[PDB]
């Protein structure tokens, strides 16, 4: 029914992922979204490392169609770039070619918590904010910001540059804004910001700030109030409008968290509350979403004008101590 | 809405605003079989098929517009013999609806929609029932996505038109008509040749001329190549003369019989 000459000609010209790239046995990731391989070019024109994602499922799924639509348009140094898309007609699989990021904040933080340079924390924070700002300006929300989705480039031209990504799940609620936990129906820019504040806290202390063992999650809220304190009416007036506000009042008493505050938590982890670092962190981790700082306002904070200045390479020219990715 | 303000750095702009000369050169292979007049009548016909498919499936105008652009982009490069346009139309609707976030229209529902619109609304063009099943749609979707170089986000003149009329203070007076004229511009090549805002300005100008509204000062106060907008107004005016002189229902069966036909394997 389709024209034969047309078919055989396109089939002849079609670049096939198995012909262009060496990747068998080099699987570095597996999750909800599908498998990610560390790939090298067979025809040795580049000789640089690439990430090959095979999208879970078959054909052009809703989710496949969304990743392609967006990533085909987005262009920013601090967001993961789509290099190429392979459609495999034989098995209906879609393959996405990304540039290879050797590191990410999950492994970097885990490596430090197992045991750096002046301004690696600040630089990481700045580049994260820069990329989220770019996405937010284009009305793209991340909706699952966490250390594992903050990639960091290894040796090469983009050494130490942060790449925001969405890797899926290999779920935990440690990075989830209190409004989501109280049943908020929609994702917002402010929800991404809270997650960036949680990452910033974790970069300063090496521990997740809200670590914890349907939309309502009691223990997760217990740990937030154990760190931040229980909010006053004045601090979050629209809390009354959250669907699970009545369950919150049923289950919790302000009195329980009377000794608790972010000042006290951070002090225990040897971060001084008179520091610009802390004063920025407090604006990111504000409980009422409308009272939360925006990504652009964060970028303009005097924290980033105080010594040391943030650098393009977050490693500041230093040798990288972290191991390469293990194959699976 | 995603990428709302990104036009000037978008794939639409950087890859899918074509030169007219290149377009008409690629068109010459279908002009061995069809006249120029007949090719344009074909374009109109399939703009109405897509619209009818959209309406039946209850899709918003923006989803219908994107699907119409995908179809246009495909036959801007390739011949009508390459893939049957009767298969391509509903495939474009199927893909567009996923991108613009309506949902994956179910197999049963897409095929029943295609079958039913052709039977009830286009029997003057098609004697036989819709022959394609879903395996065919799924195949065609892969070819469509490849030809478009995975460029899915499409900008249209509806949003700028809304912004322009709001600024005028003439929403109720002009928007109904100007919005209608924008629908009609998809009967032409305009979306392949001009940035969407320029098309918006041209339609709003024609709505103003038709409704005897003086908007000369407002247009003058804009910083735009007013010559480029005159070119678009001319194509809109020419289109309504083709509409008047075109009896789609007498002519299309014969025109569709003259289309070059896809060769089968040896
Ligand atoms: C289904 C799906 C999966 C992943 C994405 N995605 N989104 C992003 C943003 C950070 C731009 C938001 C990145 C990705 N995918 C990826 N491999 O990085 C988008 C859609």
């Amino acid at each position: 029914k389709m024209d034969y000459d047309f078919k055989v000609k396109l089939s002849s010209e079609r670049e096939r992922v198995e012909d262009l790239f060496e990747y068998e046995g080099c699987k570095v990731g597996r999750g909800t979204y599908g498998h990610v391989y560390k790939a090298k070019r067979k025809d040795g024109k580049d000789d640089k490392d690439y990430a090959l994602k095979q999208i879970e499922g078959t054909g052009i799924s809703m989710s496949a169609c969304r990743e392609i639509a967006l990533l085909r348009e987005l262009k920013h140094p601090n967001v993961i770039s789509l290099q190429k898309v392979f459609l495999s007609h034989a098995d209906r699989k879609v393959w996405l070619l990304f540039d290879y990021a050797e590191h990410d904040l999950w492994h970097i933080i885990k490596f430090h918590r197992a045991s750096l340079p002046r301004g690696m924390v600040k630089s990481l924070l700045y580049q994260i904010l820069d990329g989220i700002h770019y996405l937010h300006a284009n009305w793209v929300l991340h909706r699952d910001l966490k250390p594992a989705n903050i990639l960091v480039m290894g040796e090469g031209p983009e050494r130490g540059r942060v790449k925001i990504a969405d890797m899926g799940f290999a779920v935990t609620f440690w990075y989830r804004a209190p409004e989501l936990l109280l049943g908020a129906r929609h994702y917002t820019k402010a929800i991404d910001i809270w997650a960036i504040g949680c990452i910033f806290a974790e970069l300063l202390t090496s521990e997740p700030i809200f670590h914890c063992r349907n939309p309502y999650h009691h223990d997760q809220l217990d740990r937030i109030f154990n760190v931040m304190g229980f909010p006053a009416d004045k601090d979050w007036e629209d809390i009354k409008k959250m669907p699970e506000h009545s369950t919150l009042m049923k289950d919790f008493r302000r009195n329980t968290y009377t000794n608790c505050s972010l000042i006290k938590y951070m002090e225990k982890h040897k971060v001084k509350p008179d520091s610009k670092a802390f004063h920025l962190l407090q604006k990111l981790l504000t409980m009422d979403p409308i009272k939360r700082i925006t990504s652009e306002q964060a970028m303009q904070d005097p924290y980033f004008l105080e010594d040391p200045l943030p650098t393009s390479d977050v490693f500041a020219g230093c040798q990288i101590p972290y191991p390469k990715r293990e194959f699976l | 809405k995603a990428m709302a303000g990104n036009f000037w750095q978008s794939s639409h702009y950087l890859q899918w605003i074509l030169d007219k000369q290149d377009l008409l050169k690629e068109r010459q292979k279908d002009l061995k079989f069809l006249s120029e007049e007949e090719y344009w009548k074909l374009q109109i016909f399939f703009t109405n098929v897509i619209q009818a498919l959209g309406e039946h499936l209850k899709l918003r105008q923006q989803v219908i517009a994107t699907a119409t652009v995908y179809f246009k982009r495909f036959y801007a490069r390739y011949s009508l013999k390459s893939i049957d346009p009767v298969l391509m139309a509903p495939t474009c609707v199927f893909l567009a609806s996923k991108v613009e976030e309506f949902g994956v229209v179910s197999n049963t529902r897409l095929i029943a929609a295609a079958t039913s619109v052709l039977k009830t609304r286009f029997s003057y063009a098609f004697p036989k029932e819709f022959p394609y099943r879903m395996n065919h749609i799924l195949e065609c979707e892969f070819y469509l996505l490849e030809l478009m170089d995975c460029c899915l986000i499409v900008y249209h003149p509806y949003r700028p038109l809304l912004q322009y009329v709001q600024d005028m203070g003439q929403e109720d007076m002009l928007l109904p008509l100007a919005w209608r004229i924008v629908n009609d511009t998809y009967r032409t090549d305009l979306c392949l040749l001009y940035p969407p805002f320029m098309i918006a300005l041209a339609c709003l100008h024609v709505a103003c001329v038709v409704q005897q509204k003086d908007a000369r000062q407002w247009f003058a106060e804009l910083s735009v190549d007013m010559e480029k907008i005159l070119e678009i107004i001319r194509v809109i005016l020419k289109l309504y003369e083709q509409w008047k002189n075109f009896d789609e229902r007498k002519e299309m069966a014969t025109i569709l019989s003259k289309m070059p036909k896809p060769k089968p394997p040896p």
